[PDB]
Parts: structure tokens; sequence; C-alpha cells
């Protein structure tokens, strides 16, 4: 079957590859690529603030996509030290496209109550957002 | 994907159904919307039924959705069904436009007919039955035949004057009971699917009125669903009846076409499964727990438990199948399950469980393997330390947190092998881990200064630890070891040595002491040493 | 005018919005005077204010009794016991049991303007169409945004059950009048519903000129080192 | 329990397929049985028919009347006065008739489902906004392209007050539950709104598939 | 010669690979018998040891002095020194800490093998960029599936300013031949890179060959019109 | 101060641009400042120059002596015998040529730049992988396109050996900062590289942007009312 490279929820993307082998030469392989992009068309600039405009842009890098922030351990037969997998991931909050349901996206909302003002917090995501 | 469940499932006319469906673990997936619906020629999936409170009126009063959060799937029953329920169908979560979802192929049959007005028999395969063929009292001391109706012609199978089928040799036999019953028990003691078919059974040679017909069908047993999660554990639970429990049973699985065998009670065992596999005692009742780790996607498929004298699959005999799916989303940590030790260094593994089970038993054995799948306990939260150790093994429960710890000193080649982390609990966490072991490569971090340790009664003693740059922010402890544990010692520690005073000396504090570290909450490398005194 | 207690749930927007689930034991249908005692089961310390009795037109007085700081309750499901004693109503008692059986959340569809009323370019109507609810008292607002309106901007409709096979549920729509010129002038109007089922209890839906799709969509898509190197 | 005189106007339902209306009248706050007579002064061959008194929950009692075969006649703007006279209030008399004075016209427009619900593939929710119209009193009735549908199956709402200042102007809402297999096979879903302001007491509006169809999106892909 | 004074830092193997600080303190351009003192500052009960002297060329003696500061104290920032006293003549100070002003942490690019050499079934030769880093030293290892191989096989080359301008750099390309076969048995060949200014001092980056460059890609753009959930 | 013999060979860069030899002949370690006497095999034409001495860091000192030589004997593999002589010092005699036994010509591999910077859209980095070669030493420059860039705006790291068995292979690296505007624009960057094996004393590469770009780079779009996505 093919095999997966990158599955990135924040700005969904999926890129996958495979090995066939090259129809013209037993010998020789090809190394094929699939991608599948899901550009939306009701999302905005911003997924967490809704006073963005809509998103008619959408610019795809490849360099983010496979961008693997996750750390990693190492053995160098003698420590475990830890690593990390990319030299982009800096911490401001990145531009994600389309949301995460594991994530939980909210917004803040001025509400009045008996003369009084209060900040109440709202949930974008019906199924995700939930105290479990 | 992701979700599993029955992917054909044959029901009758009039007749209720209840299917059940399965999905990881989150929460958005165990309060998303759950739904139930038809795929057509169009391809649109249109929806029968759902969790938010939609109901189709084709089904209505007759299904109903139910989301069992703790079982962390959902089921569907319905009722009254008919000819035109028969379709694909799926079942997943949020909407049909995803793939979050498992197709189905519900072909439900109809009553076709009962022609033969007497006995019908339709059981499952590999079991025992009881054909009863009354008749005339006037035709007892006469004829006691059974025939197979085919659509050639009959065929004599079974008789009291031993005249039988050679298909039935052995797998059949008459039994003539008293009590002047005037019917006929006949025993089939192995089934299969090809006996299925249509039987007649008379009684005196000549013309008698009880030509009866019998119906006679070999089913398959239920699959049970498994839904487990990558790299987790799982429990074939084999229990039959006490026919079988004196013979050699057996655990396959299910290939393009024959059944692959992976291990048996004659100690045979796939190289693939070598370490992460084992078998239980067999009880009075010949129940077998057979318990695997580190399951793996090549792990998914069809497993089949049977029991023969050869302890193969052999067609004819019981058998309880299992379909297992592996879940990819699994919330396991990725562990590393192998740990390249050093001999006399130490080594500190992690064994997970899940936190709200933190006040149950836990163990730790060691996987022997050729003989017949073992694990000898070697110490848990209850069971002590045998006396091939007397040191270089203890527990460390640590006030829940998820995982235990647990600490092996004087490693030696012989030591090396696969060790389990089993637990009174039906989390089925049990993790395998792969001890490797290599010569004496480079020096050990921790080195105790004093090592022919020769106290004296009632005078202070001192012992010190060697404590590297390499741990500087870690914490340090020195602990007695006992058969159960190792008690900590509030010693003293020096900014680069651990420092260890006992002012008095009683001869209680001989014994093996240790000098470990600690990140935070888990271990890491150590070291033992015999203390003694003198007179 | 003969007796009856009822356990009056307490307002959402005193719920949600607040942190005071003032619950109500009232006790109406009484054609004598007043004089009657409440007590209750839960008592955490927090007497019950005890209000005084209405007179209907009809003829006949109503009692009531107050009980604040009664949220963990409400949300823990604690069933309320009120008893109730009177010369000509001796016996009385009300049980409240939240709903936990067959809830589900409520389902927002913020629907844009038709076609008619933008051609006049005079008034907008929006609708929000909340669905798939059991419990019928909710919560529904409407903001320029970020500001909230008044409720006499918009107008909210009474719950009424929705038909069809199935499990009970509830709808409401809320009818909000806006100016043309806003409309064209990219304003973000946005529709807050208010539920218990939901998870925080709230729920926000926005739409603008650019409702999805309006027929005139400018998309681009750029898929730049497409061939590139996927670490 | 003190008496009072309520007249009540005839309902939208005559002028459906029903022949003639109902003007009534009732006397609530009786605490004495019924004699009393409901006289009337536009009695033209109309026979002015009695009905049952009811009770309410503290023994306030409700006398009713009714006046068959004046349909023609409030059409007309005709006036009607009612009058009756008990003891527990001598005589009692009121007038009504029909008001025309500020009337306006509703205007439908219907509304598409929301395109949430398309993923689902259940029911789809359609909408007819009413609007613009002094009497609140409205009928709504939904069709499945030429065919009457149940009033239990479809919903309606009662009519508010707008929010604005001008005029009184009332307005109602329906949501309707399609299929959304009929809705995509092409079946037309009407909204018949009845009010006395319209022409024929009637108007109608249409809508399924027909929209600006976004078939004018341009999509730009750049595999630089 | 003439006398002088050099304060080494500590290496950074054994420092990120190891934690001890040993920073040392050399006395050089001696041309006379030994015999000196040496005293630190932070005098933290780690005794510092007096290694003895070598010879250089012309007869040049050479003394150090180390001090195991551990790696914390030397990364805490604290300021270290060394006062020797010496025979031939007076004696002579210095100064060292750690450097946090302009630091900058590598920019790794693994680049894949050319394509010259995958025409063949020969070696194939790995390289992996570093780029944009202040501290000169820098640790550079490869790990074939989880397997440390001997540095005896790679190909590291001593740090060197970039031409630019503005801040100050350095690069170096760290080469690993690769066996064409285990190229395209699906093996990975991955690349790590220690540094200071590496927040948990190590990176690394793994790649097989469906990470290089493909030949007949697939790509499939989708118009989702719903909700912007990836799944 | 050791007085020993060195010979020094002639640098690449003359070799491989139009000069004949030029060996030097020197003698290090010298003590006392007086003059010297070289001789050699008498070379086509020129004879003797003796250059100017100097000193070191602790006093030592060094002659040396430049032999304009051939390059026929130089590719022939004809030795340039020296011999110095002067008070003080013995007369030392040593011998170098060309190693014409075990020559390789320089394997150059030019790479494309990762997709990081490729995006980044600042400044890109090009590598000139050179590689088999047993005479460690080489002429690296780098072109825009056809005029000679300038080493002060690229890097050269130094040769190292490579860890292969039996010949001696050297390998060298020199990277190239490159503004990706020019990319953008399709511009040519070349290495040059000048060996002994080579014939014509030169050889390079380039890199147009396509390098040999992916073929059939496909391409689909999705639209449909059914989303249909699959997992
Ligand atoms: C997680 O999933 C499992 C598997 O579906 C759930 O187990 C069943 O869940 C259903 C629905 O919640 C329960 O239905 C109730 O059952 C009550 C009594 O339990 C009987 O259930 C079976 C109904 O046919 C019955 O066969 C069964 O007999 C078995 O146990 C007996 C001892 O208890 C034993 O003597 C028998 O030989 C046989 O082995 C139970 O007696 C019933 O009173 C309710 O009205 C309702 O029908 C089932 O009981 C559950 N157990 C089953 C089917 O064995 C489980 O509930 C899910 N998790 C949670 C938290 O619900
Ligand atoms: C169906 O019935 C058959 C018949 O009983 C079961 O198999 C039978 O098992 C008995 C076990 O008691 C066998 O008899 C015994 O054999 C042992 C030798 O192992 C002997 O020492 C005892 O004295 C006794 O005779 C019997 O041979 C065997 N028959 C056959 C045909 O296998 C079978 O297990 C039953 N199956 C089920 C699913 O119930
Ligand atoms: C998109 O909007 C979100 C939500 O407003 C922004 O996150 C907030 O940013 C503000 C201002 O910097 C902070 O005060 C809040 O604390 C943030 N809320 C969070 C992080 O939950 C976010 O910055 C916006 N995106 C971009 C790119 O600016
Ligand atoms: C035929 O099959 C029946 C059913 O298996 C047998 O009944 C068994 O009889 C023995 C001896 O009495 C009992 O120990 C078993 O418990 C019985 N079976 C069960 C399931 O309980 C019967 O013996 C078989 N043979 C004949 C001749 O009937
Ligand atoms: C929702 O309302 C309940 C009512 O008591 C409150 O307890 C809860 O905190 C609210 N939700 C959140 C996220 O605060
Ligand atoms: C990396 O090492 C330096 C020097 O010891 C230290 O200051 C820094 O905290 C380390 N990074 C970590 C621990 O993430
Ligand atoms: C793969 O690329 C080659 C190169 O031109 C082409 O001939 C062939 O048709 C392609 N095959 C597929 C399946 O894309
Ligand atoms: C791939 O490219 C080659 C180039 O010659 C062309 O012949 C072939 O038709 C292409 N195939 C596809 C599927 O694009």
């Amino acid at each position: 079957e093919a095999t997966i490279l990158a599955d990135n929820k924040c700005m969904c993307t999926r890129v996958t590859s495979r090995i066939i082998p090259s129809t013209e030469d037993p010998n020789e392989d090809i190394v094929e690529r699939n991608i599948r992009i899901v550009v939306p068309l009701n999302n905005r600039e911003n997924i967490s603030d809704p006073t963005s405009p809509l998103r008619r842009n959408f610019v795809y890098h490849l360099s983010d996509v496979c961008k693997k922030c996750d750390p990693v351990e190492v053995e160098l037969e003698d420590q475990v030290v830890t690593a990390t997998q990319s030299n982009i991931c800096n911490e401001v909050p990145e531009t994600c496209y389309m949301y995460d349901r594991n994530k939980c996206y909210t917004t803040m909302v001025p509400l009045r109550y008996h003369g009084e003002t209060k900040m109440v917090q709202a949930a974008l995501t019906p199924d995700s957002c939930y105290p479990d | 994907s992701p979700i599993f469940g029955p992917q054909e499932v044959s029901s009758i006319e009039g007749d209720s159904v209840s299917i059940t469906c399965y999905y990881p673990d989150t929460s958005v997936n165990r309060h998303t919307r759950k739904y139930w619906c038809r795929q057509g020629a169009s391809g649109m999936c249109t929806t029968l039924i759902s969790s938010n409170g939609y109901l189709s009126k084709e089904y209505s009063g007759r299904a109903n959705l139910i989301n069992f959060p703790e079982n962390n799937t959902f089921v569907i029953n319905i009722e009254q069904l008919t000819q035109d329920d028969t379709g694909s169908y799926k079942c997943g979560l949020g909407t049909s436009n995803r793939g979050l979802s498992f197709d189905v192929s519900l072909e439900v049959s109809q009553v076709p007919e009962l022609p033969s007005d007497t006995h019908v028999y339709t059981k499952d395969i590999g079991r025992n039955v009881t054909i009863e063929c009354p008749f005339k009292r006037e035709n007892a001391p006469s004829k006691k035949s059974l025939c197979k109706k085919t659509n050639q012609s009959c065929e004599l199978v079974i008789d009291s004057t031993e005249k039988v089928n050679p298909s039935y040799i052995g797998r059949a036999k008459l039994f003539m009971k008293g009590t002047d019953l005037t019917v006929f028990y006949v025993n089939i003691s192995h089934l299969t699917h090809n006996d299925a078919g249509l039987y007649i059974c008379q009684a005196g040679e000549g013309p008698s009125a009880d030509k009866k017909n019998v119906d006679l069908q070999v089913l398959a047993p239920e699959p049970e669903l498994l839904y487990k999660d990558l790299r987790s554990s799982v429990t074939f639970e084999c229990d039959l009846g006490r026919e079988v429990a004196n013979e050699a049973k057996y655990l396959c699985r299910m290939n393009k076409e024959t059944c692959d065998v992976i291990i048996n009670t004659l100690g045979k065992r796939d190289p693939d499964f070598e370490g992460r596999i084992l078998i239980t005692p067999k009880d009075d009742n010949g129940r077998f727990s057979v318990l695997i780790t580190g399951l793996r996607k090549e792990d998914a498929g069809h497993y089949q438990c049977g029991a023969h004298s050869s302890g193969l699959p052999q067609e004819g005999w019981p058998i309880q199948t299992w379909q297992l799916f592996v879940n990819e989303e699994s919330t396991i940590p990725n562990r590393r399950s192998v740990v390249k030790g050093v001999t006399g260094g130490s080594v500190a593994i992690a064994c997970p469980y899940n936190p709200k089970e933190s006040s149950s038993l836990k163990y730790w054995c060691r996987w022997e393997g050729d003989g017949n799948g073992h694990c000898p306990v070697l110490v848990g939260t209850q069971a002590q330390v045998q006396e091939e150790y007397e040191g270089r093994l203890a527990l460390f429960d640590q006030p829940g947190n998820g995982t235990y710890t647990v600490i092996l000193n004087q490693l030696t080649t012989e030591d090396a092998g696969f060790y389990w982390c089993l637990t009174n609990g039906d989390s089925r966490w049990r993790t395998t881990i792969e001890l490797q072991v290599a010569e004496a490569t480079r020096e050990p971090n921790l080195e105790v200064t004093p090592q022919n340790a020769t106290a004296v009664l009632g005078e202070t003693f001192t012992v010190s630890c060697h404590y590297p740059c390499k741990f500087y922010s870690q914490e340090k402890y020195w602990c007695k070891w006992s058969n159960k544990g190792c008690h900590i010692l509030p010693s003293h520690d020096e900014g680069q040595l651990v420092s260890m005073t006992l002012n008095p000396v009683s001869k209680e504090d001989e014994g093996w002491y240790w000098c470990g570290v600690k990140q935070g909450q888990t271990y890491g490398e150590t070291t033992a040493i015999y203390i003694a005194v003198e007179e | 005018c003969q007796p009856s207690l009822s356990l009056q749930r307490p307002a959402l927007e005193d719920l949600l919005l607040g942190s005071d689930a003032s619950i109500t034991c009232t006790l109406n249908g009484l054609r004598n005077p007043e004089g009657a005692v409440f007590t209750w089961e839960p008592s955490t310390g927090k007497d019950a204010v005890q209000k005084k009795a209405v007179q209907n037109s009809c003829g006949c007085y109503s009692v009531s009794s107050v009980l604040p700081g009664c949220a963990e309750r409400w949300n823990s499901g604690a069933s309320f016991k009120c008893t109730v004693t009177h010369p000509e109503s001796g016996t009385l008692t009300g049980t409240i049991a939240k709903v936990t059986v067959n809830t589900f959340p409520p389902q927002v569809h913020l629907l844009p303007p038709p076609s008619e009323e933008l051609a006049l370019n005079e008034l907008l109507s929006l609708t929000c169409l909340v669905r798939a609810f059991n419990p019928k008292e909710v919560l529904v607002r409407w903001l320029h945004g970020n500001e909230e309106l008044s409720p006499e901007s918009y107008l909210v409709f009474e719950p009424l059950k929705e038909p069809g096979e199935g499990a009970t549920t509830y709808l409401v729509t809320s009818v909000l009048r806006v100016s043309a010129e806003t409309w064209k002038q990219g304003d973000q109007y946005s529709c807050m519903v208010g539920h218990e089922a939901l998870p925080m209890n709230f729920t926000q839906k926005t739409i603008d000129r650019l409702s999805g799709k309006p027929t005139n969509v400018s998309v681009s898509v750029i898929m730049s080192e497409g061939d590139g190197i996927c670490y």
C-alpha cells in the first residue's frame, strides 16, 4: 500500500508516498507521491477570532506541512537525550487554515446581566470542548 | 478506517438485531454525532438513525440508538426486520461524507420452509447433537435406520445393524435407551459444514408411516469482536466443556485460506510472537486465557481456538473464533520496547497501568519461553523476592501518576530475555520489554567508596556514593533492600558525593543498601552493596 | 383555587449567564390568606428567603420560597424536595430532577437574508435556526460582531416541540433586522445560543455579506515546494 | 368575578374552503348560572345560537354565543353590536367591525436550507419568513409542490411585533423538515400565506434548487 | 618564548553529551622549568588539579590546570577566573564566562543524494548542512535506524565563518556514504546536531527515499463547503 | 629550533592557469642569521633564486629558494632534487615529483537547495560535493553563470580523507549563498573544479532552475456537492 509522510491537521494536508516497480524496468523502482489538500470555503483568515474576513488566499508550503515539531529521544550508546525534528517550530500561535477535532478552539464574547458585563467563552466545535 | 464492526450480518424475517460499533477513545468521538445510514445506488448514504434525535419513519418504534462512553462504543438495536431492510449500510461518527465509518453488508433472510414436520437441528460446528426420530411401537423389533436425502437418491448413513456411512464411522453412533421410549436417539460427536442437508429416519423394513425427514444444518460460531488499541495487550478466553479439557488446545490465525497455527500446548510457538505470548494454566473447566502484548497491524485478523489430540486445527472439532481489529489511534504512549543494559550496572524499567486502578496488585515475571509459555512472578506489591536475587531487585510504586518503576541491579548476560508488566486489573496494559545485555563496556557512573564494608557494632559507620555531574540536577537517595522492596534512608548530600552515616549500629542494619537517583518521579541508574558488621 | 405546589425551574439566563440557580417552590391556589411555612432537605446554610403572597385577579393567593447557591446541585443532578404546610393544604411536596436521560445539544444555523430584501437595500432579515434540543428552555442573543444588541432590537419566538418520529426535541427561530448599509460594509453579525447540554454552555455562529459561496468567490491555491523534501 | 363583555372577531378559517364565518361574544366573570339572552342589531336572517358556559379556576363563569352567516357582511366592513342582560351586571353591550384603517399585506420570503444539514443527509429545515402586516392573525400552509401537508407535519410559531418604530407590523415564521432525498430529486416546496390584505386572500412562494448556482467560483491552482 | 595565559572553555561533547564542564587554564609560552601555582575564585570544594607540563617546539614549556565545575555552574552564566603565580616572573590573571549575546541556533538542512549517484548502485553521499550559529563548536552525529555509527565513517569539516555581513555565524557540512541497496531497502539515515542555543541542545533530521525527490507526483485538491475540520 | 629540510609543492592554482612550475626549497628551524646555497637538477632555462628569510616566534629562522621549473617534467613525473648547504648545518637533500602512480578524477556533484530555504525567499545554499581523488589538493571556484565569482562570497572547506577502503580517496565541500530572486528569474551558478587527473585541467556543472524536474506533475480539483472524503 501507500506510505504516509505527513498528516497535519493544522492546515489540512496529507502527503503520502509509495514505491512502485518501474513498468519500463523491473530493476528500477519509481517513487510516487500522493497529496490530498482540503481547501475550505467557510473558514476565515483566523479561525480562533471570527472578526477576520474570509480566507481566499490559501498559501501552501511543503516545509510547513512535514514539520514534526514533536520531540524524539535519541540513543548514542550512552545517554538517551531528547531532540527536536525541525528548525522552524518557534513559539505567537501559527496560522491553521482548518480546525483540529482533538483541540478545542474558543472565543471570548462579552455579555450583559442585570446591569453588569461578563466575559463568557463560547465553543466553536460542539463535538469538542467537553469536560471529559 | 479506525471504526470496526460486523462486516456482514445475517438475520431472518421478523427478528431483532443488536449491532455494535467501536471507535477510538477520545472525548470527541464519545460526544460527537453517531449515525447509522444506508448506502444506495447513488452513493449518498441515506441517514436513518442518529444520536442527535433523528429516527426515520421506516425504523419508527423498531430501532433505537445507545451510546456507551464507558464501553467506548455505541450499539444499534433493531426489531421487526423484513426483506426490504437488506442492503449496504454504514456505521461511523460525524457525517458520512468523511471516512470515520465501517461498511456493513446486512443480508436479512426470510424463513423458507419447514417441510419435515417433526425435528430441525441447526446448531454450530464441531459440537454434539441428539437426533430424535420417533416411530411406531409395532416397528420396534425391526429396522432402525437413518438415511441421507439428496437430489439424486437416498443413502443409508446410520442404522442399528452397523450399516452406516464411511463419513460417520466414529463421528456418530446410535444409542437405544430404555424406560419404554420407542424413539431413536443418535449422537454425532463431530459435526462439519458438509454434514448439513436432509436425512430420513424410519423404523421397520416394510412401508412404515414414520418415514420422518430431518433438516440438519451445521453453523459456525459468531466471531467475537475484539477492538484493541495498538501497542496494547489482549486476552483470548477460550472456555470449552470438560470433554476437551484433557485435550490439547491451540490458537491459529486465518490467512487467505486455511488457518496458520501460532501456538499450542505442545510448546510450539511462532517466531513472530516470541516473547509477547504465553498460555495460562488450565483450570478444572478447561478454560484458557491466552495473552498477547505489543499488538501491531499484522496481528489484526480472525483468530481461532480449538482442541485435538495433536493441538492443531482439524476440521470436525469444537471451535471458538475471534475477530481482532487494531486501532492505530492508540492512547498508550510509544514505549521503547527494548532496554539495552550492561553487566554490573543497573536498569530501571517503567511498568504502566491505568491511574484509576492504582489500588490493585502489580507483578513482574521473566518470560521462560520454550518450556510451555510461563511467567513466574519475581516481585509484586504482595509477593516477596526469591533467593537467586537477595537484592538487585525491588519495586517502587509511585503514588498514582499512572506507572510504577522496577529496578534490576547486578545485571548479567543470564538476565537477558523478555519481562512483562502484569497486574490484577482489567485495563489490560501488559507491556513487554526486551532486555538486552552487553559486556562491561565502560565504568559505572555510580561507585561506592568502601567496597568490602566491615562496620562495627555500636560504632558510627559512614559510606559515600560517588556523584558525577551527569546527575547534578537530579535527586538522590539511599535505601535498604528487603524481600518486598527498598525502604528509603534519610542520608546526607554533598554538592560531589552522596554520604550516608549510621550514628548507631545494630546487627539488623546489615543487608544490601542501594545508591540511586531520581528525575522528579522516575528513576535511573543505581548500584547495590552488601554491608556487614564485625564483633 | 385548590392547593397546588410546583417547583419552578430556575431561569436559564440566571443559570448560564450568572451563577445563582434560584429555585422557587410556589404554593399557588389558596382561597384563604397566607400563613404557611416552607422547608427544604438540602440545607446548605442558605436560608430560604421566603417571599410574600400575591393575590391574582381570580381571587387566590400564591406564596413562593427562594433557594440561592444551588448551582452545584443542578449541575450534579441532585434532586430538590420542597415541603410546605398549611391548614387547608397540610401535606404538599414537590420534586425537581434535572433532565439527564435524553438531552441533546442545540444545532445552530445562521441563515442569510433572502434575495428580494437585498434588492430593496432598505432592511434585511437575519434568522438563527436553533434545532434539536430536549431541554425546552434555551437562551438566544445577537451581537454586532463584538457589541451585544438589546433584546428590543431583535425577536425570539417561543420553543415548540419538533414533530416526526424519534426522540423529543424543540426548535426556535430568532429574527434580527439589519440595515443594508452595514451589511454591504463588512460588519460581522453573530448569533449566540446558550444551553446546558452544550460544552461550555454556549455556541456562536457568525455571518456577513460573504455568507458562504455567494455565487462570487475568488479562490486561490499555491502549492509551493511540491517536489521538495518532506522530512 | 366581575362580569365583562369580550367580543371576538371571526378567524381566518372562514375564507377557506368553508362557507360562512362566525362572530362570537363572551361574558367572563359571572357567578350566576346562564339565563341571559344574546341579542344583536344586525339579526337579518341569522340565528343567534347560544353556547354552553364554562367556569374559571375560582368559579367565574363564562357565557358565549355565535352568529353564523356573517361572512359577506364582515368582509364588507359591516359593523356588529352585541347586547346581553343578566342580573349580576344589568345590561352589557359592545361593538366591533372589520379593521381596515391601517392594513398592510405580508411579504413572504422563502429561505433555503443551511449547508450544514446537507452533510447529515437527514431532514432539511425550510423557512418561510413573513413580515409587514398589522393584523397579527395569519394563515400558514405548506405544500409539497401541489399537495397539502398536515398541520402536525410542519411547524408554525406565533406572531410578534417588529423591533422598529412607525407602525405595528407583526411577523411570523414556519419551519418544515423536508427529506434530503426529495430535496435533491427536485420537488418544489411552496409556502402559502393567508391574509385579508392580499388579493384573493392568498399569496404563494416557491423554492427548491433555484438560487444563484455557484458555478462562477474561480479556483487558481499554482504548483510552483 | 614569552609566557602568556590562555583560558580554554570546556568542550561541547564534554558538555552536552557529558555534563562536566572541565574548564582549563593553561600557562603557555614558558621556556623554563615548571613550578607555578594555580588558584580559582569559584572554589566549590573541587580541588583544582595542576596537571604536568608539556614541552612544545624550541623547548617551550606549557602548563595546564583543569577545574570540573560541572555543566550547571558554567551554564548559569557565572564568571570564572584563574589567578596564577609563576616563578619566571611575577603573576598573571585571566577571566572566562559563558556567552549568550549574539547566540543563534543552527539551521539544519539534510540534503538528499544527487541524481548522479542514484543512476548507479554504489555509495550515496548524504550531506547535513549546518547553518547560522555563532558558537563555533558544534557536534554532528548520524544514526542508521536507531544505531549510532562510529565516527570513523563520517566526514565533519572545521567550521568556517560565512561570507555575508551582519551577524557572525559559521557553517559545516558533514558527509556520510551509504550503500545504494540500503537506500532502496527503506532504511533511515538521520543526522543529529548538538548546539548550545538549541532548546534541548539536540536537533535531528531523518531521510528515507520517500522523503527525497519523487518523480510522478499526484496532487488532489478538494473544495470542502461544509465545516472546517480536517479529520 | 632544529634545522630541518623541507620541500613545498607548487600550488595547483599556478599549475592549472598557465605556469610551468615553482617549487620552493626551504630550510626551516635554522639558528643564526647568515646566507645559504641551493642546488638541484638543472631545469630548462631558469637557474636559481634565493628568497628572503624571516624569523619565528621563539627565534627560529627559515631560508627559502624557488625553482621555476617545467610543467613537462611534472606531467612526466621527474623530480626536482634539492640540496641545501650552509655553515652550522649539514648538507640535506630531498626529492619530490608528481604522484603518477595512483590518480583519480574528482567526481563532482552539484546539489540543489533545500525546500525550507527555497520557501523563506531569503538566501539559498548550493553545495559542490567533490569526491574521488587521491591528491587532496584541488582548486575550487564558482561562477555567476559566466562571470568569475569571488572567493570572498562563498566558502571552501578543507579536504578530508574518505572512510573508504583501499585507495586514499578524499572529499571536499563548498557552500555558496545565492539570493532567491535570481532563482526566480532562472539564473545559473556553476562550480569550477581543477585537478591533475582531469583532461583540459578543468570540469564544471551548472544550476539552471530545472536540474531535472519531476515528470508528470499531475493535479486534480474536486468541488462536488458530496465531499466523499476518505480516511
Ligand atoms: C458495555 O457493553 C456490554 C456488552 O453489550 C454491556 O453488557 C450488557 O448491556 C446491556 C445494556 O446495557 C444490559 O442489558 C440489561 O441487562 C439487565 C440484566 O443483565 C442481563 O443482560 C442480558 C440480557 O439478555 C442477560 O443475558 C444477562 O445474563 C447473563 O448474566 C447472568 C448473570 O447476570 C447469567 O446468569 C446469564 O447466564 C448470562 O451470562 C444479564 O443477566 C436487565 O435487567 C436490563 O433490563 C437490561 O436488559 C446487559 O445486562 C449487559 N450484560 C450482558 C448483555 O451480559 C454493558 O452493559 C456495557 N456497559 C455498561 C456500563 O452498560
Ligand atoms: C461429543 O461426544 C463424544 C463422545 O463422548 C466426546 O468425545 C469422547 O470423549 C470421551 C471422554 O471421556 C472419550 O471416552 C474416554 O476416552 C478415554 C481415552 O482418552 C478413556 O480412557 C475413557 O475411559 C473414555 O472411554 C470418547 O472416546 C470420545 N469419543 C469421541 C468420538 O471422540 C466429545 O468430546 C463430545 N463433544 C462435545 C463438543 O461435547
Ligand atoms: C487569532 O485570534 C486569536 C484569538 O483572539 C488570537 O489569540 C489571542 O491573541 C491575543 C492578542 O495577541 C491574546 O491577548 C490572547 O491571549 C490570545 N488568545 C489565545 C492565545 O487563546 C491570535 O493571536 C490570532 N491569530 C494571530 C495570528 O494573531
Ligand atoms: C450422547 O450425547 C449426550 C450429550 O452430550 C451424552 O450425555 C452425556 O452423558 C454423560 C454420561 O451420563 C454425562 O456425563 C454428560 O454430562 C452428558 N452430556 C452433557 C452435555 O451433560 C451421551 O452420553 C451421549 N451418548 C449417548 C449414548 O447418548
Ligand atoms: C455552565 O453552567 C453551569 C451552571 O452551574 C456552570 O456550573 C458551569 O461552570 C458553566 N460552564 C463553564 C464552562 O463554566
Ligand atoms: C542546554 O545546555 C545549556 C548549557 O548547559 C543549558 O544552559 C540549557 O539549559 C540546556 N537546554 C535545556 C536543558 O533545554
Ligand atoms: C510516470 O512518468 C513517466 C515519465 O514520462 C510517464 O511516461 C508515465 O506515463 C508515468 N506513469 C504514471 C502512472 O504516472
Ligand atoms: C507523462 O509525461 C510524458 C512525457 O513524454 C507523456 O508522454 C505522458 O503522456 C505523460 N503521462 C501522463 C499520465 O501525464
